[PDB]
């Protein structure tokens, strides 16, 4: 799992 | 609720044994808890890293950071989502 901004 | 810890019914005998509707409710119900707790918390952690970044410090500058949020997150943790979702804090 990740998240990440554009 | 965000407080509970995730499990799945214990109540079904065996693997293959057929869930009854109260048991096939209750694990929908954690699985989608457990898929959206994880969500929001690698969310928020994108959000603090652009916040970090941006530093703003005038309703301008947080004007401006709202327009260009864009946050992408995937949640995949196989066999250990429950798991990853209980060992999140706040």
């Amino acid at each position: 799992s990740s998240g990440v901004d554009l | 609720q965000s407080m509970r810890k995730l499990h799945f019914s214990t109540a079904p005998p065996n693997p293959d044994a057929p869930w009854t509707p109260r048991v096939a409710g209750f694990n929908k119900r954690v699985f989608c808890a457990a898929v959206g707790r994880l969500a929001a918390m690698h969310a928020r952690m994108a959000a603090v890293q652009l916040w970090d970044m941006s530093r703003p410090r005038t309703d301008e500058d947080l004007n401006e950071l709202l327009g260009i949020t864009t946050i992408r997150v995937t949640v995949c943790e196989g066999k250990n989502l429950l798991q990853r979702a209980n060992e999140l804090v706040n």
